[PDB]
């Protein structure tokens, strides 16, 4: 799935076919390194690009003033009353009008979406 | 803007259409066709629905959930557990298998919900597919009954054991990099 | 025991001048620079210009070692000074001034194309046929 | 009230973001007044 | 328009070229007399 | 300055 | 200790202190007084010291073949408004006289100039003309230069002018006349734009200057390529990233790019391009621009693949390299550095940018805005005067290299007052 | 003026306070020549060189080793454009700026600082260009303009305070547009900042007067508010050609 | 032996060394005398699971320092010297990182 890089020159691995043993390999194409593919899998394309946006949302958006909060939600690690909602704040969201909800009080920065 | 919302569908109006219509422009800001029902299907809103069906272009992305490009050695090896079962059905009387198989395999996955709102098939995806390409890409589709819709692409089998080309053995475009081109056309210019 | 209070304070030593200046080698982490096969080395200026104001080229182990490029700090540190603490037997720490910084990375010790070459292969920016073995070819 | 619309008559008055709204909405009449009268007037010419 | 269950008589297109090319000169007379007389009374304004 | 299907 | 429903005389309290200590067109005088201090201080000390030899084919020998002159440019001055008479008698000009007269309402600028002068024989001599006479800088009313400033409004009746006048025009000719600010783009901010018709699905420009001491802007984009394009290896690689850097014809691959500034390795340029590895998606984003930049895998060789797409061809094969370099050391990204080892800042701002590609059209962040007015700056008397007199003290400076070379050719002497040409100012 | 989009003309949200909305020319003009607001203030321009120096002194670690890490250090410092390094906190950073800001010691009032909590960069710009407006300073749910300021303000002439003491002092600040957009505004102290049903309980400015959004020219005609907005551009225009 | 040879004595030796930033201050106080070489004392307190690193300012010098420690396994450092004696050597790896920050 992901990238991977040459340990002599540092340059970007490509997947090559063994054809004797039939075992996916990674060579680079500057010099004669080569490492077994482990993963098995090399391109994956998700089109309907379905993410959850919880990993590219940032704990320390609780501090910003500008953002609506309520404390009808509470936390569910330490169960703070306050939590800062927002929409999804992303182009090519597909629609998306869920609230996802960032806990505030320091450090907690748990991510709930209801 | 301010045009009333008759039907979801937005028309140039005004001095920009009047412009469109006295240059007589070759591309309309919104070409539209009005069609009328000649049967029953006007009256009847299902077979209206078939014929909506039958007018719009619906590409293989539009219905595919997620493409994703396994080497898989053997279809035996099944690297995919959840194609174990199927592989196996398709492979215990296998067909096309006699000049080769491909060791890299597209193994496309289609949303329930697109293919059953264009009312889609497996066999009519599968045969749109492999005829428009002909032998050289391979098709197994999944039971419908299946929780997942997979349809699992492979390169040519004569192309694969090479006897078939003869000339020099040399890879064109070795086969992940064809694989990839081959999704790609597919996603843009199926034309289903 | 002992360690785990123990106290240490030691003298500070600044001398005016230093017959040989201090500097700074840094090597990125994912380098994996070894000493350990350092048998021998050569760092001198460059010739790209085919001094004291140049890059610097090392050669570890000759032509069969790794080479590295160091280049002096553009950001001069005309707030901020950079000293090194170093043992000896007397016991007190000696702080140095470092007299410049410098960023060491590799090239490979590879087959390079030749421009000529190059500017050729470029022409066919389309290269349908696999790269890895137009490397080969080469 | 965040997206433009007032409540308030022109008898009441407008509140300030109300106003500021008003007159985005203004603005734009105006524009669309000022681009009208050249293309209209290049079409015409044409047509005659 | 010769697709099933299609009516070939009514089924129309607003594009002005399209009409050319598959039914006529004729055809896009009247489609052309058709798209102007729409732009012109949406507003509800009458001209002979 | 009125609605979305009057004016502005 | 609150003030409420007592609000509205607070707040009518402190507006009426702010407009009594600044009024009106406070943007105005301020952006004029700063100018003329700092700017035509800093544009005297930014131009490059004149430099001058006779030439070496013109006379025999070398004992004084090599009498270099150096002319430095020390210290800025400025007296009041002045008007100079027939008699030649300077005089004071007040605003009221300039118009009736139809003057111009301008002072006197004056440099100090140093001319060194090296005869070969090592006894270099430095003479300071000092106030020497370059030209006159018109004189922006009420402004802290202005004859009217500081005086109360009895001492501005006795002279004809109203203490309700607000100030920040000039007299040109006896006209008023009121520079308007001129909006303009902000610079050496990244923005990512998308163009509809462009080949380019998106765009991300940066309009930099180096605190526009030269060079009013060098733009520089990273630009996506469009998948739109259908082709066998095309329709493979996707959307490719290319650069369209200043100076140069044609575009270049951002990872060519990279390179040319001394990163070749594949893992430190995605180290500056993606600041963090473990994302997939930014990696497979990237992955086709390595893949076109696959054939230039050195740093001199991604230098001569510049230098053939620059402006100017350079008939040698090193010449185009030397070329390359000093393009990408002056003109691109000229407001992180221009010299030296600025390289590695370079890299790590052509790697925001191409992140914040990369970012936009992943859809993690959002296009910019044009018409954002935290995207645009308004350029006052100050900035506009600024480039004016940029421009022209260059062409003052030419015009003394003129005829100082002129002199010098012959041998005989040079002198500065004649070189001057206070006309080219004015 | 010969293009006719109508996208570049069209009264943006962020002329708010800036430029007047009402005066404006009309003609192939309309949109494009603009006035600025009463209260508008445009940079004049500072040295960075004091600012880079504090953000050295504090934290801020240029040439760092691939550090951002998933930006792992919150924000990367900028500059007038030039990113200088990162910091690992970025709030004590903010606060920090803003305390320096009062005191006026390395930080001009003009001198425009902006976090982007999300994306994490924070862009410091002084580059003589930035329009910028005052605004009381709300801390908590509290003016920090008291009964003092405006008692000594009152008696300005013989007491020898003035406006720049107001911003010495901390009450009010200068905000550009940049910043307005990371800024939570109250039109009123009164009607918002005390406590009701909560709209929002974390104000960080107040405007002293909504009335100075409007220019010079607008600002002479009486009960805006209960015009059409044409007519006030209208009425701009016509004041500008008034015979007195 | 030539020329251009790096003494890696230093790195077989595996001497480890601290590299500290300190304020310009402190270093404009060491380098105005900076011959009587002595500029401060450099103490620190070891505890069961934590330590702490002070620099006390010398007394004729002033007429306390805490010092901040900072990961070094991001990157590796060492220190090498140009003698004027065209011999270059390297004295050791950088093992700690350190700031000096004003009290
Ligand atoms: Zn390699
Ligand atoms: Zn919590």
């Amino acid at each position: 799935v992901g990238i991977r890089f040459c340990q002599e020159c540092n340059n970007m691995l490509y997947p090559k076919e063994d054809k004797e043993n039939r075992i996916l390999l990674y060579a680079c194409r500057n010099c004669d390194y080569q490492q077994e593919a482990d993963n098995s899998c090399i391109y994956v394309n998700k089109i309907t690009h379905e993410v959850d946006e919880l990993t590219q949302i940032i704990a320390d958006v609780s501090q910003d003033p500008t953002l609506p909060r309520t404390e009808d939600h509470p936390c569910q690690k330490c169960g703070h009353k306050e939590a800062v909602f927002f929409q999804s704040h992303s182009a090519r969201a597909e629609d998306a009008m869920r609230l996802y909800y960032v806990c505030t009080a320091p450090h907690c920065g748990h991510r709930w979406t209801e | 803007f301010h045009y009333a919302g008759v039907s979801a569908k937005n028309v140039t109006l005004g001095v920009p259409r009047l412009k469109e219509l006295i240059n007589i422009s070759k591309k309309p800001k919104t070409p539209s066709l009005t069609v009328f029902l000649l049967g029953q299907s006007a009256r009847d809103a299902e077979r209206a629905k078939d014929i909506l069906c039958r007018l719009e272009h619906t590409t293989l992305r539009k219905v595919t959930a997620n493409t994703a490009i396994y080497y898989d050695p053997n279809p035996q090896s099944t690297v995919v557990a959840e194609d174990q079962e199927w592989v196996n059905v398709y492979y215990e009387m296998p067909d096309f298998d006699v000049a080769r198989i491909s060791p890299w395999l597209l193994r496309v996955e289609l949303d329930r919900k697109h293919m059953t709102d264009r009312k889609l098939t497996m066999e009519q995806i599968a045969e749109k597919i492999n005829a428009g390409f002909g032998d050289d890409l391979n098709c197994i589709f999944n039971d419908d009954n299946a929780e997942k819709l997979v349809l699992r692409i492979r390169i040519m089998n004569s192309d694969e054991n090479k006897m078939q080309e003869e000339e020099e053995v040399v890879d064109k475009m070795d086969d992940d990099v064809f694989l990839r081109c081959i999704e790609s056309n597919m996603l843009t210019d199926m034309t289903l | 025991g002992p360690s785990s209070q123990n106290v240490t304070e030691y003298v500070v030593r600044v001398p005016k001048n230093t017959t040989k200046k201090y500097n700074i080698m840094a090597f990125n982490a994912a380098d994996k620079v070894n000493f350990a096969t350092w048998n021998q080395a050569r760092l001198e200026r460059d010739l790209s210009n085919k001094p004291e104001d140049q890059p610097w080229l090392l050669r570890v182990n000759g032509k069969s070692g790794r080479k590295f490029k160091g280049i002096k700090k553009g950001g001069v540190t005309e707030n901020t000074s950079y000293y090194i603490f170093t043992q000896c037997p007397d016991g007190a720490f000696e702080a140095f001034p470092v007299h410049n910084w410098y960023n060491f990375t590799p090239l490979a010790r590879h087959r390079t194309l030749t421009a000529e070459e190059a500017e050729e292969e470029w022409e066919r920016r389309n290269k349908v046929l696999n790269h890895f073995s137009i490397m080969q070819q080469r | 009230e965040s997206r433009g619309f007032v409540e308030n008559s022109y008898l009441a008055g407008l509140t300030p973001t109300e106003f500021f709204f008003h007159a985005m909405g203004g603005r734009e009449g105006l524009i669309d007044t000022a681009v009208k009268t050249a293309e209209t007037g290049y079409i015409q010419r044409r047509l005659i | 328009l010769s697709e099933k269950d299609v009516d070939p008589v009514r089924t129309t297109s607003n594009d002005i070229v399209e009409i050319f090319t598959v039914l006529g000169i004729e055809a896009v007379r009247k489609a052309l007399e058709r798209e102007l007389y729409h732009v012109i009374s949406f507003d509800g304004s009458y001209v002979n | 300055i009125w609605g979305i299907g009057c004016n502005p | 200790e609150i003030t409420p429903d007592l609000w509205q005389e607070a707040c009518w309290i402190v507006i009426s202190s702010y407009f009594d200590e600044k009024g009106l067109v406070r943007q105005q005088l301020d952006s004029f007084d700063e100018f003329i201090q700092m700017s035509v201080q800093r544009i005297v000390e930014d131009a490059p010291p004149i430099d001058l030899q006779a030439e070496a084919q013109h006379a025999s020998g070398e004992v004084e073949e090599p009498p270099r002159y150096l002319l430095k440019f020390e210290q800025i001055y400025l007296s009041k408004p002045t008007h100079w008479e027939r008699d030649g008698a300077p005089s004071p000009m007040m605003p009221n006289e300039a118009r009736l007269r139809n003057l111009t309402y301008s002072a006197p600028l004056y440099v100090d100039i140093t001319k060194t002068v090296i005869k070969e024989g090592e006894e270099q001599l430095q003479t300071q003309h000092q106030k020497t006479f370059i030209g006159k800088i018109p004189i922006m009313l009420r402004s802290t230069y202005c004859l009217l400033n500081g005086l109360t409004d009895r001492d501005l009746c006795e002279l004809n002018e109203c203490p309700l006048d607000p100030g920040g025009y000039f007299i040109i000719n006896g006209s008023e006349k009121v520079l308007i600010a001129q909006e303009k783009m902000a610079t050496n901010t990244v923005y990512v734009f998308a163009k509809k018709d462009s080949k380019y699905a998106y765009t991300g420009e940066c309009r930099s200057c180096l605190e526009n001491s030269s060079r009013p802007t060098s733009t520089i984009w990273v630009s996506m390529l469009a998948r739109g394009g259908q082709g066998a290896k095309k329709s493979a690689i996707g959307q490719r990233i290319v650069a369209t850097l200043p100076y140069i014809k044609q575009e270049v691959p951002i990872i060519i790019v990279f390179r040319a500034l001394g990163f070749v390795s594949d893992r430190d340029i995605l180290e500056h391009i993606i600041y963090d590895f473990e994302d997939p998606e930014m990696m497979e984003m990237v992955k086709p621009s390595l893949d076109e930049a696959f054939v230039i895998q050195e740093q001199n060789v991604a230098l001569n693949f510049i230098g053939s797409r620059g402006a100017k061809p350079g008939v040698t094969k090193e010449k185009r390299i030397k070329y390359a370099k000093e393009v990408l050391q002056k003109e691109m990204l000229p407001h992180v550095g221009v010299s030296d080892f600025c390289e590695t800042k370079k890299a790590y701002f052509l790697g925001y940018m191409v992140h914040r590609l990369l970012l936009a059209a992943l859809g993690r962040r959002e296009l910019d805005d044009r018409d954002h007015y935290g995207n645009k700056r308004l350029d006052l008397a100050g900035p506009l005067l600024a480039f004016l007199f940029r421009g022209m003290f260059k062409n003052l400076l030419k015009e003394v290299r003129i005829y100082a070379q002129k002199f010098i050719d012959r041998g005989k002497d040079f002198n500065l007052e004649l070189a001057i040409k206070t006309r080219i100012i004015s | 003026r010969d293009g006719k989009l109508a996208k570049p003309r069209q009264l943006h949200n962020t002329l708010w306070g800036m430029v007047c909305p009402a005066e404006t020319p009309e003609g192939h003009a309309v949109g494009l020549v603009k006035n600025l607001a009463l209260m508008a203030y445009i940079s004049v321009g500072s040295q960075p060189s004091p600012i880079l120096e504090f953000l050295e002194e504090w934290s801020m670690e240029n040439l760092e080793e691939i550090s951002p890490a998933a930006i792992a250090d919150a924000t990367k410092i900028f500059v007038n454009g030039c990113w200088v390094g990162i910091h690992k906190d970025p709030e004590q950073l903010m606060n920090t700026l803003r305390k320096l800001r009062r005191q006026m010691d390395i930080i001009v009032s003009e001198v425009s600082m902006i976090r982007d909590i999300r994306e994490r960069e924070i862009r410091i710009y002084t580059d003589a260009g930035r329009i910028c407006r005052p605004l009381l300073i709300v801390e908590k749910q509290k003016l920090l303009l008291k009964k003092r300021h405006i008692d000594q303000l009152k008696e300005r002439e013989y007491n020898n305070y003035s406006w720049q003491d107001l911003v010495a002092s901390g009450v009010v600040e200068y905000i550009d547009t940049l910043e307005e957009e990371t800024v939570m505004l109250a039109m009123t102290p009164d009607d918002l900042q005390e406590k009701e049903v909560a709209y929002c309980s974390t104000y960080t400015h107040c405007e002293i007067h909504p009335s100075m959004i409007l220019g010079v020219c607008a600002s002479i005609i009486p009960f805006p508010d209960h015009n059409q907005s044409p007519r006030n551009t209208y009425q701009s225009a016509m004041g500008k050609q008034a015979m007195g | 032996a030539e020329r251009g040879e790096l003494d890696l004595t230093g790195a077989k030796q595996n001497t480890g060394v601290w590299l500290v930033k300190v304020p310009k201050y402190l270093s404009q106080q060491w380098a105005k005398a900076s011959g009587r070489g002595e500029v401060g004392k450099l103490r620190i307190a070891k505890t069961q699971g934590r330590t702490e690193v002070s620099f006390t300012l010398n007394e004729d010098l002033a007429n306390e320092h805490p010092f901040v420690l900072q990961s070094v396994g991001g990157q590796t450092l060492t220190v090498f010297t140009e003698s004027s004696s065209d011999k270059l050597s390297l004295e050791g790896i950088v093992v700690q990182r350190a700031e000096c920050r004003p009290a």
